[PDB]
RNA sequence: UUGCCGUUGCUAUGGC
RNA sequence: GGCCCAUUCGGGUCUUGUAAUUGGAAUGAGUACAAUGUAAAUACCUUAACGAGGAACAAUUGGAGGGCAAGUCUGGUGCCAG
């Protein structure tokens, strides 16, 4: 009854935890019970993960948010107070949620793909992201599928990454879900299979969608740290 | 010993089945509680008495 | 298991008489069980012979079959050919059981003394006390069949008959 | 005052023939019909008992000079 | 004489706890004798005898070894907070009965 | 070609199993287990320690100060030593005596301190295998082992007992019998920096104990002849060798599992390998071990082989065929009984009955680059293992030890770059298990100490 | 420097 | 004296029998201390104490053949046949 992304062992139970509503969707997130209890194993059961949630160790996106099924989606920096645990969780190359450990100056921010820019009411420019941070007043040159950098103390955009040909992009969606390498090709079609294409070890080619891909930095310099093997 | 409860249960059922037809009803009553038997057991005992389908004798 | 084709011919009756008497068996079901699975084994090895050399099935399943037959211990280390699996037979299989092996190693005086030692738990291969007589010891567990350390024929405290006789003679 | 039942009403082994202690165990019966069989085998064949035990005392049972117990061909 | 072996000792700061697997060794004894095992565990680790706990005991065939799950706390009060109520009924001090109706 | 088809089909099989280096190469389960690895405790006992003391060619060899302190005990059998983090040593003999030495006076011969001699007084009054709880040895003490902390020495032999003596007084604190009739102990080894003893008993059994709790941990089974030698390091692994089954096993003792390593040298293929252009042959019995580090060990055989084995290869990595020579052939005045030298020479059959010396002692200094081999060739040999860990090589010899070497081990001194060691070797005129040894060529029952430097 | 015994050194060896 | 073959006469073979006495060992079903397990309890696992001579702590089912009475019945060319 589980998805593939959670890295959930089959010998666990019968009812799978539906995440509650929140920032991200159901299909692109993992809740805190499947995060803490059975992935990096700070708990043994739902009772004691509710106990540490009542103790309020979790500090995801700089706020506490004491809830069992809180849908932590892409790169919400899970922060735990004891042993200064800073966790940025991204996608691995085979579809799961690889939770990388980072440090404090990297967990002081996150980034987010812009979805739409609106002239909503009363002359106010407007920007949303995958956690829905409706932050005030970016520059006019925010296209769709660019990348804002959230402040995580206040909410303001601090840095901006422009989407164009020659940018380091992350793909979350479809049969390319979780690949990095961002350059063999660029092809913007007019309604589907439109993208920037991603290399491999032998620099192979790949096809995805615009909304299923979003930028993380430059060719060699992302200010996100990434795990390795 | 619920083990010996089950063992003597089966042995009484088989010895009763050699004296009555093979497939008569042996009923099991538990301990007496407040002067008389448990009313669940007496309820389905009366359920067994209520369907018995008597056959006519000769004398 | 399964019953044989003609189960009551006189050769079969004298066969089962010799087998049960020479190996201390209780009934026909021991012979019939071990012969049923031996029938499966060499009915498979017959097909492995009816296919040809350099067949993948023959190469891999043949050396797999003779190596796990050698490790059960019914086949010696040097005959690593597949026709010896056809030459294999039923008392080669029930010489490997623990009752036969306890008697042959000499912890018992007969196969019946071996059967009652095993069922009275004085015999342990390796770490665990084995207590059923038809156990099919392997070529590595062949040399650790010894008396259990929980038993008076090992080194343990003597049983109830010996200690009650000692107490009554102390009275 | 408890008129307990007894063994013949309890086990109900009504009117059986006299049976065998060796039949009460399936293993001991085949132990003792194999000992009987391999005592009969000494009658039909001549069984190799294990060779010369001590000093060769003699044939201990007789030598027949007329009997030849050998299989002639065709 | 019982014998004790801790293995795979990790620390849980979120639950203020230190947990491990417990190979308990009793040649020619019956089994683990869990209160005596909590005594032996509380003296091989530091004092906290009402904050050390074991729950998952499986003895292998033929006796001798048994694998259990050991978790030891500092601060007996937060051990009472974090442990479940049935294990507190089993070992420590808590006793609240359920209302018997229907 | 059938083996070629087997190799080819196995290669295709493994390729198909793979079917069912990029810039991003991170795996979620591996990094999660590495987070648990960062969370855990006890990076102390379980170091998979490699060879960190590379000093084989460094120290001197040829001018050791060799003192052969002869002692009056028939057939010394074992040697146990001790260093804290004054040093004591222990010897034991076939005359049922344990003897404590001080050894810390490094530039001179060791000093006797205390006897502890069992005898016929300690035979039990029962002949019953579980009331073997006497306080002394009545038969043939074979092995001593000092504690890594030094509270106790623990010894045992053919009287199927483990007597644990205190250090400061040589008194029997506790007796633990091995509870069966053939339970003679043959080798003892503490795991390093601990209180856990691994005894190897001739029931094809390995017993383990905690000495300061007077308890037995685990009995572990699985050799096929008598477990003639044992060896351990700081890890809870152990390495035993049974004699004639020609296999050496190593035991994950908590898991109670093992890795077996058989021998497998054949004079047919070996003489063909020489025939491509010679007195070397097959194997009798693997006899002695010492675990050099937590990935390699070395075995001493019965045909004079010394072999070097890894943790990742069944067959051995390196051999050294003749390690102490071949024995002097029996004389023509002691073979035949004819009159003429021609027939008494014909009764030698040429070279067919020359038998090699068998290595009866082997000691690898733990995690170091150098080990020491000993037999009754009169000369101990010192070998260093090459830094790529796929070979060893004879450095030098220590030729002041006339007799069988029933035990070798070393005693350390000096700091990280300047070091000096005294190699103790128990010397007898008779093998430590049975007699079997003729042509006692100037042997004496002593302690061969050598002081090696630099 | 030892179970005796010999050379001993004023310490090393060799016969049981 | 037992056993085996054979239509017959007979032949072949060999330590074989006996409600004969007797001896100390073994333990398992059962009875049961517990502890473990588990929300709790059952069960599995581990386990001290007792537990065999008709070891009566009393397994069956089916087959082949006799032999006996101051006995009974039938036939008929005594004493027989059935």
């Amino acid at each position: 009854a589980a998805p593939h992304h959670w890295l959930l062992d089959k010998l666990s139970g019968c009812y799978a935890p539906r995440p509650s509503a929140g920032p991200h969707k159901l299909r692109e997130s993992l809740p805190l019970i499947v995060f803490l209890r059975n992935r990096l194993k700070y708990a043994l059961n739902g009772r004691e993960v509710k106990a540490i949630l009542m103790q309020r160790h979790v500090k995801v996106d700089g706020k506490v948010r004491t809830d069992t099924t809180y849908p932590a989606g892409f790169m919400d920096v899970i922060t735990l107070d004891a042993t200064n645990e800073n966790f940025r969780l991204v996608y691995d190359v085979k579809g799961r949620f690889a939770v990388h450990r980072i440090t404090d100056e990297e967990a002081s921010y996150k980034l987010g793909k812009v979805k739409k820019v609106q002239l909503g009411k009363k002359g106010v420019p407007y920007v949303v992201t995958h956690d829905g941070r409706t932050i005030r007043y970016p520059d006019p040159n925010i296209k769709v599928n660019d990348t804002v950098k959230i402040d995580l103390a206040s909410g303001k955009i601090t840095d901006f990454i422009k989407f164009d040909a020659g940018k380091l992009v992350y793909v979350t969606g479809g049969r390319n879900l979780g690949r990095i390498g961002t350059i063999v090709h660029k092809e913007r079609h007019d309604g589907g299979f439109d993208l920037v294409h991603i290399k491999d070890s032998l620099d192979n080619t790949f096809v995805t969608r615009l909304n299923n891909v979003f930028v993380i930095g430059e060719q060699g310099k992302p200010y996100i740290s990434l795990p390795k093997g | 010993s619920q083990s010996t409860l089950r063992a003597s249960k089966k042995r009484l059922k088989h010895r009763f089945w050699t004296e009555v037809y093979q497939g008569a009803k042996l009923f099991y009553l538990s301990g007496v509680i407040n002067g008389r038997y448990p009313d669940r057991e007496i309820l389905n005992l009366s359920r067994f008495i209520s369907v018995m389908k008597f056959r006519p004798l000769k004398w | 298991y399964s019953t044989p084709k003609r189960p009551y011919e006189s050769s079969r009756l004298d066969a089962e008489l010799k087998l049960a008497g020479e190996f201390g068996l209780k009934n026909k079901k021991e012979i019939y069980r071990i012969s049923f699975q031996l029938s499966k084994i060499r009915r498979a090895a017959r097909d492995l012979l009816t296919r040809d050399e350099k067949d993948p099935k023959r190469l891999f399943e043949g050396n797999a079959l003779i190596r796990r037959l050698v490790r059960v211990g019914v086949l010696s280390e040097d005959k690593k050919k597949l026709d010896y699996v056809l030459a294999l037979k039923v008392e080669d299989f029930l010489e490997r059981r623990l009752q036969t092996q306890v008697y042959k190693l000499g912890l018992a005086k007969s196969v019946h003394h071996a059967r009652v030692l095993i069922t009275q738990r004085h015999i342990a291969v390796g770490k665990q006390i084995v207590n059923i007589p038809s156990f099919m010891v392997r070529l590595d567990s062949e040399k650790h069949i010894d008396f259990a350390p929980t038993s008076p024929f090992g080194g343990a405290r003597p049983g109830r008959v010996a200690r009650r006789n000692a107490a009554r003679k102390a009275e | 005052g408890k008129r307990a039942i007894n063994y013949q009403i309890l086990k109900n082994k009504g009117l059986t023939p006299k049976r065998n202690k060796d039949n009460r165990n399936s293993r001991v019966k085949k132990r003792k019909k194999y000992q009987k069989a391999q005592k009969k085998l000494k009658s039909v064949r001549a069984v190799y008992s294990g060779g010369q035990s001590g000093v060769y005392e003699g044939e201990k049972t007789g030598i027949k000079k007329g009997l030849t117990r050998s299989v002639k061909f065709k | 004489a019982v014998t004790i072996r801790t293995r795979k000792v990790i620390s849980n700061p979120l639950l203020a706890r230190k947990q491990f697997v417990v190979d308990v060794l009793h040649p020619n004894r019956a089994n683990v004798s869990k209160d005596e095992l909590r005594e032996k565990l509380a003296e091989v680790y530091k004092a906290e005898k009402d904050a050390v706990s074991v729950f998952g005991f499986r003895t292998q065939f033929g006796g001798g070894k048994s694998v259990g799950f050991g978790l030891v706390y500092n601060s007996v009060a937060e051990a009472k907070k974090f442990e479940p109520t049935y294990r507190l009924v089993r070992y420590g001090l808590a006793e609240k009965v359920e209302k018997a109706s229907r | 070609n059938p083996a070629d088809k087997r190799r080819r089909l196995a290669k295709q099989y493994l390729e198909n199993l793979k079917s069912e280096d990029e810039y991003n190469n991170f795996d979620a389960g591996d990094l999660d287990k590495d987070i648990i690895a960062s969370r855990l405790k006890e990076d102390v006992a379980e170091q998979q320690g490699r060879v960190f003391r590379y000093f084989g060619d460094k120290l001197l060899i040829s001018e050791a100060k060799q003192s052969f302190t002869r002692v009056g005990e028939n057939n010394l059998t074992c040697i146990s030593c001790f260093q804290p983090v004054r040093l004591f040593a222990y010897t034991v003999s076939k005359d049922l005596q344990l003897t404590k030495y001080d050894i810390t006076d490094f530039s001179k011969r060791p000093k006797k301190l205390k006897y502890a001699k069992g005898g016929a007084k300690y035979i039990p009054t029962s002949k019953h295998e579980y009331e073997n709880t006497t306080e002394g040895h009545y038969d043939e003490i074979l092995t001593v082992a000092a504690s890594p902390d030094g509270k106790y020495v623990v010894t045992g032999g053919r009287d199927r007992k483990l007597i644990v003596w205190s250090t400061e007084s040589l008194s029997p604190v506790k007796v633990i019998p091995t509870k069966d009739r053939r339970g003679e102990v043959l080798s003892l080894a503490f795991r390093k920096n601990s209180d856990q003893l691994y005894a190897s008993c001739a029931d094809f059994k390995i017993r383990t104990y905690s000495i300061n709790q007077f308890s037995q941990l685990e009995i572990l089974y699985g050799h096929h002849d008598i477990v003639e030698d044992i060896s351990a390091l700081a890890m809870e692994r152990c390495v035993t060798v049974g004699a004639r089954d020609r296999t050496a096993m190593l035991w994950k003792i908590p898991d109670e599992t093992r890795l077996t390593f058989r021998g497998g040298d054949e004079p047919q293929k070996l003489l063909r390998r020489w025939m491509k252009e010679p007195l070397f042959f097959c194997e009798g019995s693997i006899d002695v071990v010492s675990m050099v580090d937590d990935f390699h060990f070395i075995t001493g055989s019965d045909n004079g082989n010394i072999c070097l084995w890894s943790l990742a290869k069944k067959k051995p990595i390196f051999t050294e065929r003749i390690a102490h020579g071949i024995l002097p052939e029996p004389s023509f005045n002691d073979i035949s009984g004819e009159t003429d030298e021609e027939l008494r020479k014909r009764q030698l059959q040429g070279k067919k009955l020359l038998q090699p010396f068998w290595i009866t002692s082997l000691y690898a200094i733990p995690y170091s680059n150098v080990f020491i081999s000993g037999s009754w060739s009169g000369s101990l040999k010192v070998w260093k293992i090459s830094d790529n860990l796929r070979s060893f090589e004879l450095l030098g010899e220590l030729s002041g030890a006339k007799g069988v070497v029933t035990k070798i081990q070393v005693v350390e001194s000096g700091k990280h770059g300047k070091e000096k060691f005294r190699i103790l070797a128990s010397i007898a005129k008779e093998h430590r298990l049975g007699r079997w040894i003729a042509n006692v060529s100037g042997a004496r029952n002593g302690i061969y100490s050598a002081v090696i430097d630099q």
